RNA sequence: GGCGCAUAAAGAUGAGACGCGUUUUAGAGCUAUGCUGUUUUGAAAAAAACAGCAUAGCAAGUUAAAAUAAGGCUAGUCCGUUAUCAACUUGAAAAAGUGGCACCGAGUCGGUGCUU
């Protein structure tokens, strides 16, 4: 009926997808909505997933030399499929302080082979 | 000393502006308490407020609404129970304890383990005779021998929980469910709206077509095969699309700007659709309303398919059906992938997590995620027919349980309720005693006007009761007393006026309401008959006559229809040209001609007496829902009406309210004609004006009406009259914020009042900043017109939205490929030369419209008159502009602008509209917070009848603090730092100031209070240039912000230069020394400190995330319940902190536990917080600190700011992680540099100074040097981003040779790793640098702590490391 | 800025009901081999399973119960995510009260003098 401040800014998001691509049918994964009020971000990625975007903590004033923690955290993606390709809209949620872990040397590639399309928060 | 102070209202910003008369900024030394060693902080008195957005209330009505239902559902459950319970302590002893308890692991589950039955055997043996309950439910109604009793507990509890919409009121008849109906009655509803191109609908066949087995779109392409055709896009076409689920696109049909899709099954639709209502007018809804309950009565019927076995089953037996065409579908579909495909069997059917049919089962994915998946491999697959026919109508592997139940009404579960108790009341006499208590468990619906069943405790509560027990739905009638429950209901939910306060606002389709509505667009069209060259607007009995003869027979009238009926059928003109209705009538007597075919009866409507009955009879339509009250409420007007008529206006429903009370409209009058709102839009005489002017008449009485209401309207305390406003609860979160802001700032300057709070207020906007929802209109307007003229442009040069920001391009495609001013084509590769040309000049008054803005070849082609050009021009000119205006590309007020030399020229009222049009300001809500300001700050009265205002609470626009910002250079950059709230305050001040010393003579305009009505006629020369030191007139150049320049550049090319120090005419004092008061807006604007505060406040919120996560082994879940250990239940995850509290304690550290001191930054949770303020030592001590000191205990919140070594302000944001409170202040000759460089191709203005400001541009490339090097100087101090600032030094020093307008673009995206709050990842050229995280909280507790005021002035420096 | 038709748009609060969704348990998983597991004839292993754990292959798979913020006292078929919230001094709480000023300058405010 009327809707949540979390699925309100996610509605104004798809909006800002749903015109500047192409025309299509099959709009809605739209979501679960318990998932959509505990994720940061709405990115949309072109032919692929959203590989996590990564970051680093520094401990105690003695930050050891370049270890990458992935500070996003992927929890729901769902596709889309404009004419040609398959956009994956997918929504993130944060990593929290305490369980953060070590990503891999091939995520560090990932991020910067990405292409965002719209990354739109909400909290 | 007298001063004054300029605010920046925001939603996520207060910015507080002090100044004195040398326009300098104050600078106080201010005393520090706590127990740092710094005794006087030196601070300047300009600064903002930081807090996040005030968040609406209507999240929480989601979540209390949830949280009752779920309450209500339970007690349903429970009332069941306690009628079985006695003869089902009779039959099994612990069986309703065992389903309190099926939630319950093995070893806290203290009886047997299988709910239903007890033992082992049983069970099983339940589950294979039914392998759903639906079979349970079609057995116990189609059988006939007895049943057990838990057994049909279990059928009959399955009943009352999940018991279907009640949406649908009565039985089930054929007029509110059989689709034959449902999609007549939307052929009535479409034919009653339109009646040109009415559908015909008498041979189709609905039923058989939009209700057989086929697949959606070709079940949709059917029906318009049927009738003979409007389109499959058409308007009923796309209507009947969304009535079948599929999405249709309604932007070709009513043909909008943007694209608008409205899918019915989305849990989005019913928003979109009211923002859809927006854009087309709220005469569809009813439409809208058909498709709706249409496609519910079309998926009702495609949930039940059981017919032929048509006995008292229709809902069980079609879902018994569904299980058994799932099974076998699944051994089909198992059998052929083990046939075809060996492999992906593991990857369907063990999988669990990648929208296979393990993931369709036991894993979480969706029935259209599966659908995606399983399309691929069984189009790929050698026999799969019947198989892709069922998923193209979505029905292979389809659960019962799904989404689409939400159309089952309720009285299919009541039908086959009634036959369950009526099967088994022979065998049980315990049900035949109370069939009509279980019937009235299930349909018994708490109504609107009743409202929580409270007994007092409520705060949302009217209900008031003729007894006092328990209210069962036994009981509902005889405890509930419905007429005082349904007089406070209204009383609750009526809604107060806008402008007269203490009264009830009318209903949307209200019959008066739209009288005014239909006075007010009849007021503003004015008629040209053959042979007077003068357009007159119509007169008393014009009017009367109009109304009584169209708008009373058809509900909606065209201008066609007009001048055919009225000029053609009784004036007899042939052709009379009418101006202010552009194809229809937007206004229209809805309600009017609805009574007339409900009631019959003309004569009735006709007579003024009966308002009163037809208004309540309206107000009972609007407010309930009910039909007990419906007809209760109106069994007092069934006096007039034969009984038919009831039964069928009973039916008829509205929503919403109107804008207006009744006691506005055709209530309050004027003392010297007695007329009343509606009295003067009937006949005003010869000068027709509108609403908004009669309220905006300080002629007239009713402005002054209003203002003897709007004493009333505000309460004593401030809480409650901010409550009382208009508007988002972010913005009055802002409201209330400058208030505290204000006391607290003249609390600081001397406990003195200011001569002057100055106000402007741009917010609450959903206009997306009009970058991408605004070019789509910019097309639609440049098609629809070339469509209109018929001279095609995009078959030569076409340019797609993309590039449309350039305000040149869209002016060469509005004029058609011309010019406006000389007979020529506009070179299209020479653009680039061809200046930006006003109408209305830059010294008339300041826009960058495309209603003001032209383009043209030369600058003056277009004469030597500082007006609209010459005659010659626009008598030569006015063959094509009649043909462009009728094609719509520009506006009738351009047209009028560039057709106003031809009535002489600027009226005193034109340069009245001119001044009007930057001065005044028509939003209600800065009204009321200048009347908030100035109610608080002027109080004092004296011995007369009058406040002493002695504080002038002035309003500005956005557009003053605009052009003083853009012409005289204090250029804004929001992505630098947060200082721009305060700088724009600053400049609030500045322009409010001085133009309340250059101009007295205007606050009876822009100034809240009431003053002198001595208008503009006599400050404006009715010619040019008046006497000097003596001059009545104020400019008689009626733009209002020239006395700030220097060069007044014209039209014309001249510098009609003023002179340089201003002063006042009407008192000799100087208001405004340009060589140093832009000094010192100048040196104002390089403030390096400038109080930012963060408003440190304690997180209110949910517990935690709520997405309820599986059984692990971890610590971090949070408990369901109390006895529900997430180790083997799971539950929800990581608890809101609400504020970071402090321990200097002891903890048992090491091998023999010692008591060692400790100071740990403990984090409080939501769920823990009300038990901590209980007695915060205690639960210290259980948490597992000893010899806690409960005076040494620190409050933090969240945005808790600390400052660490040299000058490191790290605000605190969670138990453990920080952000970055440290504002990076930068010198204006950089910010001005930035914003010329990262809008070196946009200035939108003449090239000469563009030429100057590009060679500004050009000339200081070492600007992005020092700005990197000024980053870098900062971020190796109050950052510590060792490894991202060298990444961005070696991105800077790869890209250096890129031109200025990419990298000064890049460097404005540079600046996130300076500013406020949370580090983020930003865009460098190509380097996407990750961002660090603060996570050190050990460096934090050595460290000075701020207690910052709610303005930052007065600082409560408590020092950390001196605790234990 | 986005004056978008010179007019100015429409704003919050609130009551009811369904539908899912998520979580755990109940829907005895079977066969084969390997390991822990106890006897027989015991003079040590040799096998007659009885259970538990791995790896393959098969068997189904749709449903129900409970919970849907922890809970609270006022015990209601109510309430529990909106506004509010810097310290410090009073006050139970509401609420009230607390901080010197000019000038020269500026790198996140400094300095000088005056006054206390």
């Amino acid at each position: 009926m009327t809707l949540t401040r979390a699925q309100k800014k996610y509605a104004e998001a798809m909006h800002e997808f749903i015109n500047m691509v192409d025309d299509f049918e099959e709009s809605t994964p739209d979501f679960a909505k318990e998932v959509l009020h505990d994720s940061d971000y709405v990115v949309i990625t072109k032919n692929e997933k959203y590989a996590v975007a990564l970051c680093s903590l520094s401990t105690d004033e003695c930050e050891y030399d370049t270890n990458l923690y992935l500070d996003e955290k992927l929890v729901d993606y769902s596709t889309v499929d404009v004419n040609g390709v398959t956009y994956y809209i997918n929504i993130v949620e944060t990593n929290d302080i305490d369980d953060l872990e070590i990503a891999t040397d091939e995520d560090e590639m990932k991020s910067g082979n990405q292409e965002i399309i719209l990354k739109s928060e909400l909290k | 000393k007298k001063y004054s102070i300029g605010l920046d209202i925001g939603t996520n910003s207060v910015g507080w502006a002090v100044i004195t008369d040398d326009y300098k900024v104050p600078s106080k030394k201010f005393k520090v308490l706590g127990n740092t060693d710094r005794h006087s902080i030196k601070k300047n008195l300009i600064g903002a407020l930081l807090f996040d957005s005030g968040e609406t209330a209507e999240a929480t009505r989601l979540k209390r609404t949830a949280r009752r239902r779920y309450t209500r559902r339970k007690n349903r459950i429970c009332y069941l129970q306690e009628i079985f319970s006695n003869e089902m302590a009779k039959v099994d002893d612990s069986f309703f304890h065992r389903l309190e308890e099926s939630f319950l692991v093995e070893e806290d589950k203290k009886h047997e383990r299988h709910p239903i039955f007890g033992n082992i055997v049983d069970e099983v043996a339940y589950h294979e005779k039914y392998p759903t309950i639906y079979h349970l439910r079609k057995k116990l109604v189609d059988s006939t021998d007895k049943a057990d009793l838990r057994l049909i507990y279990l059928a009959l509890a399955h009943m009352i929980k999940f018991r279907g919409h009640f949406l649908i009121e009565g039985d089930l008849n054929p007029d509110n469910s059989d689709v034959d109906k449902l999609f007549i009655q939307l052929v009535q509803t479409y034919n009653q709206l339109f009646e040109e191109n009415p559908i015909n609908a008498s041979g189709v066949d609905a039923k058989a077509i939009l209700s057989a087995r086929l697949s959606k779109s070709r079940r949709l392409e059917n029906l318009i095969a049927q009738l003979p055709g409007e389109k499959k896009n058409g308007l009923f076409g796309n209507l009947i699309a969304l009535s079948l689920g599929l999405t249709p696109n309604f932007k070709s049909n009513f043909d909008l700007a943007e694209d608008a899709k409205l899918q019915l099954s989305k849990d989005t639709y019913d928003d979109d659709l009211d923002n859809l209502l927006a854009q087309i007018g709220d005469q569809y809804a009813d439409l809208f309303l058909a498709a709706k309950n249409l496609s519910d009565a079309i998926l009702l019927s495609d949930i039940l398919r059981v017919n032929t076995e048509i006995t008292k089953a229709p809902l069980s037996a079609s879902m018994i059906k569904r299980y058994d065409e799932h099974h076998q579908d699944l051994t089909l579909l198992k059998a052929l992938v083990r046939q075809q495909l060996p492999e992906k069997y593991k990857e369907i059917f063990f999988d669990q997590s990648k929208n296979g049919y393990a993931g369709y089962i036991d894993g979480g994915a969706s029935q259209e995620e599966f659908y995606k998946f399983i399309k691929p491999i069984l189009e790929k697959m050698d026999g799969t027919e019947e198989l892709l026919v069922k998923l193209n109508r979505e029905d292979l592997l389809r659960k019962q349980r799904t989404f689409d139940n939400g159309s089952i009404p309720h009285q299919i579960h009541l039908g086959e309720l009634h036959a369950i108790l009526r099967r088994q009341e022979d065998f049980y006499p315990f049900l035949k005693d109370n069939r009509e208590k279980i019937e009235k468990i299930l349909t018994f619906r708490i109504p609107y006007y009743v409202g929580p069943l409270a007994r007092g405790n409520s705060r949302f509560a009217w209900m008031t009761r003729k007894s006092e027990e328990t209210i069962t739905p036994w009981n509902f009638e005889e405890v509930v007393d419905k007429g005082a429950s349904a007089q406070s209901f209204i009383e609750r939910m009526t809604n107060f006026d806008k402008n007269l306060p203490n009264e009830k606002v009318l209903p949307k389709h209200s019959l008066l309401y739209e009288y005014f509505t239909v006075y007010n667009e009849l007021t503003k069209v004015k008629y040209v008959t053959e042979g007077m060259r003068k357009p007159a607007f119509l007169s008393g009995e014009q009017k009367k006559a109009i109304v009584d003869l169209l708008f009373k027979t058809n509900r909606k009238v065209t201008v066609k229809q007009l001048k055919e009926d009225y000029f053609k059928k009784i004036e007899c003109f042939d052709s009379v040209e009418i101006s202010g209705v552009e194809d229809r009538f937007n206004a229209s007597l809805g309600t009017y001609h609805d009574l007339l075919k409900i009631i019959k009866d003309k004569d009735f409507l006709d007579n003024e007496e009966n308002e009163d009955i037809l208004e309540d009879i309206v107000l009972t339509l609007t407010l309930f829902e009910d039909r007990e009250m419906i007809e209760e409420r109106l069994k007092t007007y069934a006096h007039l009406f034969d009984d038919k008529v009831m039964k069928q206006l009973k039916r008829r429903r509205y929503t919403g309210w109107g804008r207006l009370s009744r006691k506005l409209i055709n209530g309050i009058r004027d003392k010297q004609s007695g007329k009343t709102i509606l009295d003067f839009l009937k006949s005003d005489g010869f000068a027709n004006r509108n609403f908004m002017q009669l309220i905006h008449d300080d002629s007239l009485t009713f402005k002054e009406d209003i203002q003897k209401a709007q004493v009333s309207g505000q309460g004593d305390s401030l809480h409650e009259h901010i409550a009382n406003l208009a508007g988002s609860p972010a913005i009055k979160k802002g409201i209330l914020q400058t208030v505290k802001v204000v006391d607290e700032l003249v609390k600081v300057m001397g406990r003195h009042k200011p001569e002057n709070i100055v106000i402007e207020m741009a917010r609450e906007n959903q206009t997306t900043q009009k970058g991408q929802k605004n070019s789509r209109e910019r097309m639609k307007r440049i098609e629809e017109g070339i469509k209109e003229l018929g001279s095609q442009i995009l078959k030569e040069h076409p340019v797609e939205n993309t590039q449309l920001q350039n305000e040149k391009l869209y002016l060469y495609y509005l004029q058609n490929g011309r010019d406006m001013y000389v007979d020529q084509e506009l070179d299209i590769n020479r653009l680039s030369d061809y200046d930006v040309d006003h109408i209305v000049p830059q010294s008339f008054l300041k826009d960058d419209s495309i209603d003001n803005k032209v383009l043209t070849r030369s600058d003056k082609n277009r004469g030597k008159s500082d007006n609209v050009p010459s005659e010659e021009v626009v008598k030569k000119m006015k063959n094509y502009w009649r043909q462009l205006l009728n094609a719509k590309l520009i506006t009738q007020r351009k047209f009028d602008n560039l057709t106003k030399a031809e009535r002489g020229g600027l009226s005193e009222l034109d340069k009245a509209g001119f001044i009007k049009r930057q001065l005044v300001e028509t939003r209600q809500i800065t009204k009321h917070v200048a009347q908030i300001l100035d109610s608080r700050m002027n109080t004092k009265y004296d011995e007369n009848d009058k406040l002493i205002r002695e504080v002038k609470v002035i309003t500005l626009k956005s557009k003053l603090v605009s052009d003083f910002r853009k012409d005289f250079q204090f250029y804004k950059v929001r992505e630098i730092n947060n200082y721009h709230h305060a700088h724009d305050a600053y400049l609030n001040a500045v322009v409010g100031t001085a133009l309340i010393k250059k101009y007295p003579k205007l606050e009876s305009e822009f100034v809240y209070g009431d003053y002198k009505v001595y208008d503009v006629r006599k400050m404006i020369a009715k010619s040019e240039q008046e006497i000097g030191k003596a001059t009545a007139k104020y400019f008689f150049y009626s733009n209002i912000m020239n006395f700030f320049k220097t060069e007044i550049t014209l039209a014309n090319g001249e510098i009609r230069k003023r002179p340089l120090i201003e002063t006042n005419g009407e008192t000799g004092e100087i208001v405004w020394d340009k060589g140093r008061d832009f000094a010192t807006v100048r040196k104002v604007l390089s403030m390096p400190q400038v109080n930012i505060v963060k408003k440190t406040e304690v997180q209110t919120g949910g517990f935690s995330k709520e997405s309820i996560l599986p059984k692990r082994n971890s610590d971090k879940l949070i408990a369901r319940k109390k006895d529900w250990d997430p180790k083997k239940y799971g539950g929800f995850d990581s608890p809101t902190v609400a504020y970071s509290v402090l321990v200097v304690a002891k903890v048992e550290k090491g091998k023999s536990k010692k008591l060692k001191s400790v100071k740990e930054l403990l984090g409080i949770t939501i769920m823990e917080r009300s038990s901590f303020e209980k007695n915060p030592i205690d639960f210290l001590e259980a948490k597992g600190y000893k010899e806690v000191k409960k005076d040494l205990i620190i409050k933090l919140p969240k945005y808790s700011l600390f400052e660490l070594e040299n000058g490191r302000k790290r605000m605190l944001a969670s138990a453990g992680e920080l952000q970055k409170g440290n504002e990076l202040a930068l010198p204006s000759k950089y910010v001005n540099f930035l914003y010329l460089a990262s809008h070196y191709e946009k200035l939108k203005g003449s090239p000469e100074d563009n030429e100057q400001k590009q060679l500004f541009v050009e000339q200081h490339k070492h600007y992005l040097d020092e700005i990197i090097e000024q980053i870098s100087e900062f971020s190796k101090r109050v950052i510590l981003a060792d490894a991202n600032l060298d990444k961005v030094l070696s991105a800077y020093n790869k890209h250096r040779d890129k031109p200025i307008r990419e990298q000064a673009e890049n460097i404005i995206h540079l600046f996130t790793l300076t500013n406020l709050g949370a580090p983020a990842a930003f865009k460098y050229f190509d380097t996407t640098i990750d961002r660090k995280r603060y996570t050190s909280t050990k460096e934090v507790l050595d460290a000075t702590l701020i207690h910052q005021s709610i303005t930052g002035l007065y600082e409560t420096r408590i020092d950390l490391s001196q605790l234990g």
